[PDB]
């Protein structure tokens, strides 16, 4: 189903994201993450968690790139 | 990791 290949497509973007982010490849961690966020039917609710987590530089290109 | 994935499942 179409389900099963966005949840995966979604949950590795993310994966891939953090990843990214724990080496500090910032640009390339937000690039993935803005994937996982297109596919959601709450971009607007995904935004709110990632500005509680992420450090406010990562999320301000976070929404740069969107 | 895998937190960051399940923050952004449960939103």
């Amino acid at each position: 189903k179409d389900a099963e290949a966005v949840q995966k497509f979604f949950l590795e973007e993310i994966q891939l994201g953090e990843e990214l982010l724990a080496q500090g490849d910032y640009e390339k961690g937000v690039d993935h993450l803005t994937n996982a966020i297109a596919v959601s039917g709450q971009p607007q609710q995904l935004l709110q968690v990632l500005q509680q987590t992420l450090p406010p530089p990562v999320f301000q290109m976070l929404l740069t790139k969107l | 990791g895998x937190r960051l994935c399940r923050l952004l499942s449960y939103a």
